[PDB]
């Protein structure tokens, strides 16, 4: 096999230090069952 | 009593994979840099001094370095911020001489 | 919702050690403990230990204090809920009364009063103790016989004579015939040798159509046999629907 | 063990079963949690109750469970043909291990009957080239598990190299078992025939192969 | 939030075994160059 | 103890519910390119009243923890309450109720305290 | 029945009192031309806070209906209780009001929750 040096593609660049992160969304509303039950 | 009843929590550890608008950060030492505005740090926010990280214990989440959004994101950044940089520069217009 | 594996059934003789594998896969190995039970003829149920993956913290019954350990490897990731794992013990000091089946087994829940209780269970590894060595089978194929003249019905199979020691699969045709069949028990000689017999119930005018590859394996001996049972049957109740 | 159990109950289809599981007060059953276990011979156990009264996830509601200060039960409602089995109990805490029980082997009444299957097989090609000669008597599908096997000679009693497996269940809620005669080559061609006798219930079946055919 | 992966073996792509949540990523210069990357983050262990 | 923002993410529904207090908190937290970040933390608020108007608009108000009288249908996964809270992470939760998690806000917002503060409004008057 | 968003607008006041918690609904909802829609939703949730800081100053907080300790004026449009809830819509009830709205807005935020709240402390305290 034989391996040659590439790039154009700058967005390869951030790709080296950004492989470590992501992006996500808390959603804190989360239904759940219990034997609670509120008043009259 | 045995028949359930639902109840609505505040404040739940759940997350999914969306993209969203990031902003910047650069420390304090970087801004004292000045020659007036070097790069991009004008109004960025300042980084803060005691950053906290959180271990998340028992999670295994699946990442994707090939399709991550924030590279396409800073990407469109660094390009922005080529353009700005040379807006108020002197054009060459009559350097094809 | 998973799925637990061991390792094969291994001979040891008694003051040396053995060391049984249990992989698991379907769940997160770190989220619930790893219950070692055994079962003999003699002592009956017998409940040895758990450890979990996740801390590393173990306990064991004060009958398994001074010659068992256990270990455990890490988790190795498949998806965000799932993953697959290892579980072993190491028994030492065996004796003649440590012959018997042992099973590994997962625990209920993560929290509460009953978070190391054995819920999900394996397959059970088989574990012989004594000085005998192991002794090859005889694999002698049973001539077809006449189960109904007017249904039109027949028996053929296999025998397995003196083999040692336990146990014996026994399949047909790599795994393609399994209905009809029926495997029975071994059965203890006098001289220690164990001897069982496998038969697949076939109408009779099955011949020229299918052919029977009883599949006899016995891994202790590393030897496989297959035997191709004769359609051609001898009994005089048969011979009359031929 | 420490921990005892009833030493065999029974009950009838569509009805219930009661289960005892007892012992010391080291052991049962203030401060103590009691679960149970559905352990088939030969087979793996599966979990029924945990936490004295709770099912384990998947488990029909036919079971149910209940502990007192001195002992514990098991009720198995509307029983069914594969319930016939070995069940097993097991005292435990949060901290503390399991600690089973003597066991309890279950016995479903009102059940219908069931005729054996029996076959016997003559001696190999191969092995009377080897040479010896096994006669194979193979029993199943017969109901209670509980037979007694009896060889001849020619009519004749035998006493010497007679053998017989317990009745192990099958998994159509049957029972089977083997027996299995050590002749000599001399033997098989000095008698006549040989036969294989079954009793079950006062009723004896009987083959019989023929060396001289 | 930002999740960060915190193992030192990881090819970009799977689960994560140890999985941390930050608000802010860390320095990263934007270099920008071709064939040789300059100026980055050294890689734990063996090369990645 | 405290394992701070998204602690007890892994942590059983039971045991993480001694974090809400925690991922609440940090859930508001107090030229070009500085309008990234104006147009993104309008959004953040956007969100907060969001869910803090369905959060309202419940039994609720109440931030936290709070009750409802809705029975919980079985064919919303049809676990026990010890096989819950211990034995299962929000985020393996919520991936299971996702299917009816907008059929169960409809029956909080609409059939209660419609159903419920007019009722009072009856009780109240005399 | 839901008629959907202002639904019960010709309907009675009181038969339009079951459509409350349906306008609350969708009352929040979750380069230039882009600042356009920017500016616009922002005074979008300043108009949601505006009624909700009224609505908290007020003996309410708790949203859809509330009631009050502020005896009704005769010279506000003196109708009776059958006359209003059965035979006059939100829109022409209104209008009417609308000359003394700003009057009783200052009943309920000043002469109640100020004195009101001041009173519990008093009585909590023993
Ligand atoms: C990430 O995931 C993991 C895995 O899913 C999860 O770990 C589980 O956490 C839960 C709690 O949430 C654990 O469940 C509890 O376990 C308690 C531990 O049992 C005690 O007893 C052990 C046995 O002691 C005997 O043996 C020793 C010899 O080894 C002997 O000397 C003793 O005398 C005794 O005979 C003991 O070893 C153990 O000690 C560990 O823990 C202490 C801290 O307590 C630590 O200092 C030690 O170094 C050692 O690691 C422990 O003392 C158990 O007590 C507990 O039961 C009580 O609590 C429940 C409520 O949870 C009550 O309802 C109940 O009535 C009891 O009062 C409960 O069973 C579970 O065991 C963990 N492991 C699993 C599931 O595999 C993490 O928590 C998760 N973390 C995050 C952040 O998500
Ligand atoms: C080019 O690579 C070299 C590595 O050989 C970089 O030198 C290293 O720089 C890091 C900081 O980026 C130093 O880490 C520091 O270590 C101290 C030790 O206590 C710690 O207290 C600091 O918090 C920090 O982690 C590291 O020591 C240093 N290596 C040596 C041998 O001194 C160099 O900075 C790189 N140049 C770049 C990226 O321009
Ligand atoms: C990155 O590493 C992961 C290991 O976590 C690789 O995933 C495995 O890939 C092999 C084949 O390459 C498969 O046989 C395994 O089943 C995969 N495991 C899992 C859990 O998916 C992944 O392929 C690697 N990616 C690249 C591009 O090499
Ligand atoms: C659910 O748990 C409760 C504990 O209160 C128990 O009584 C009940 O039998 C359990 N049901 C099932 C189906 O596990
Ligand atoms: C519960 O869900 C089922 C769908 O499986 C549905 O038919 C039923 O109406 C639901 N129960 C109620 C009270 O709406
Ligand atoms: C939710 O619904 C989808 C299809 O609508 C289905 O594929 C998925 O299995 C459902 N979720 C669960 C937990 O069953
Ligand atoms: C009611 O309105 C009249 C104006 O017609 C005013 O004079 C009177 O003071 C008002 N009542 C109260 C209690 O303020
Ligand atoms: C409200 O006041 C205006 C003048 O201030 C008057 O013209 C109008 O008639 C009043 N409204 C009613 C319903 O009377």
């Amino acid at each position: 096999e034989t391996f040659r040096p590439g790039g154009g593609d700058m967005r390869d660049n951030w790709r080296s230090e950004l492989y470590k992160y992501k992006v996500v969304k808390i959603e804190p509303l989360g239904v759940a069952p219990t034997r609670c039950k509120r008043r009259v | 009593a045995e028949n359930l009843w639902v109840t609505v929590y505040y404040g739940v550890p759940v997350w999914k994979d969306a993209e969203t608008t990031l902003f910047c950060a650069s420390d304090a030492k970087a801004y004292e840099t000045e020659k007036h505005n070097v790069w991009a740090t004008h109004a960025c926010v300042p980084t803060d001094p005691n950053p906290q990280e959180i271990h998340l214990e028992n999670v295994t989440e699946e990442f994707n370095m090939w399709k991550n959004n924030m590279v396409e994101q800073m990407h469109t950044d660094i390009i922005s911020l080529w353009d700005q940089s040379l807006k108020p520069c002197v054009k060459l217009t009559p350097l094809c001489v | 919702q998973g799925q637990l594996v061991q390792s094969g059934a291994e001979l040891k003789k008694p003051g040396a050690s053995v060391k049984i594998s249990c992989k698991t896969s379907g769940y997160r190995f770190n989220f619930y403990h790893i219950n070692w039970i055994r079962q003999t003829a003699g002592r009956g149920p017998e409940w040895m230990g758990w450890i979990s993956p996740y801390s590393g913290d173990k306990n064991l019954a004060p009958a398994f204090q001074d010659r068992v350990i256990m270990t455990t490897d890490t988790e190795v990731p498949v998806t965000s809920f799932t993953s697959t794992g290892a579980a072993y013990m190491e028994i030492r000091n065996l004796k003649f009364d440590d012959t018997g089946t042992y099973f590994c087994a997962k625990g209920l829940l993560r929290d509460g009063s009953s978070t190391w209780l054995p819920y999900l269970w394996g397959q059970g590894t088989l574990l012989t103790v004594s000085s005998a060595s192991t002794k090859g089978p005889s694999v002698f194929p049973l001539a077809p016989s006449s189960k109904s003249t007017s249904g039109g019905t027949a028996a053929l199979g296999c025998l397995v004579k003196d083999y040692f020691p336990e146990p014996v699969t026994v399949s047909w045709n790599s795994g393609a015939l399994t209905s009809g069949v029926h495997t029975f028990p071994a059965v203890l000689q006098s001289s220690g040798l164990y001897s069982l017999s496998s038969v697949v119930t076939v109408p009779s005018s099955s011949l020229g159509t299918q052919t029977y590859i009883c599949n006899v394996n016995h891994k202790p001996s590393n030897t496989k046999v297959d035997k191709r049972v004769e359609p051609k049957s001898c009994d005089k109740g048969l011979e009359v629907l031929f | 063990s420490v921990l005892t159990q009833s030493a065999s109950v029974s009950g009838s289809l569509g009805q219930s079963v009661t289960i005892s599981c007892t012992g010391p007060n080291s052991v049962c059953c203030s401060h103590k949690s009691i679960s149970w276990y559905q352990w088939p011979p030969g087979r793996a156990p599966t979990l029924i109750i945990y936490e004295d009264n709770e099912r384990a996830p998947g488990i029909s509601p036919r079971f149910s469970g209940y502990k007192s200060y001195w002992s514990a039960y098991l009720t198995i409602s509307d029983l069914r043909p594969e319930d016939e089995t070995t069940y097993y109990c097991c005292s435990y805490t949060h901290n503390s291990g399991c600690v089973f029980g003597t066991g309890t082997k279950v016995s479903v009444l009102g059940q219908s009957k069931a005729n054996p299957s029996v076959t016997l097989f003559p001696p190999s090609s191969e092995e009377l080239q080897a040479n010896k000669a096994t006669l194979v008597c193979l029993i199943s599908d017969f109901y209670p598990g509980a037979v007694t096997v009896a060889w001849k000679a020619d009519s004749s009693p035998v006493k010497a190299g007679v053998e017989t497996t317990t009745p192990s269940k099958q998994s159509n809620n049957k029972y089977a078992a083997s027996s299995y005669l050590s002749l000599t080559p001399e033997q098989w061609k000095s008698h006549r025939s040989y036969s294989c006798q079954v009793t079950h219930e006062g009723s004896t079946v009987e083959k019989t192969v023929a060396p001289t055919e | 939030a930002i999740l960060k992966c915190k193992d030192k073996k990881f090819n970009g792509t799977g689960p994560c075994p140890s999985v941390s949540t930050v608000q802010c990523t860390h320095g990263i210069k934007p270099v920008v160059s071709t064939q040789l990357l300059l100026n980055g983050s050294l890689a734990e262990e063996e090369v990645m | 103890v405290f394992l701070g923002f998204l602690g007890a993410a892994g942590s059983t529904m039971g045991a993480a519910s001694m974090t809400l207090t925690v991922q609440a908190r940090n859930l508001l937290s107090g030229t070009v390119w500085g309008i990234k970040q104006l147009q993104a933390r309008v959004l953040a608020v956007e969100r907060y009243l969001r869910d803090q108007q369905l959060l309202g608009i419940w039994g609720c108000s109440g931030k936290l923890i709070c009750c409802t009288n809705v029975p919980w249908n079985s064919s919303w996964s049809n676990r026990n309450l010890s096989e819950i809270w211990d034995n299962m992470t929000w985020l393996q939760w919520d991936k299971e109720i996702s299917n009816y998690t907008q059929i169960i806000y409809g029956l909080l917002e609409e059939s209660q305290n419609q159903q419920e503060k007019n009722e009072q409004d009856l009780l109240a008057l005399d």
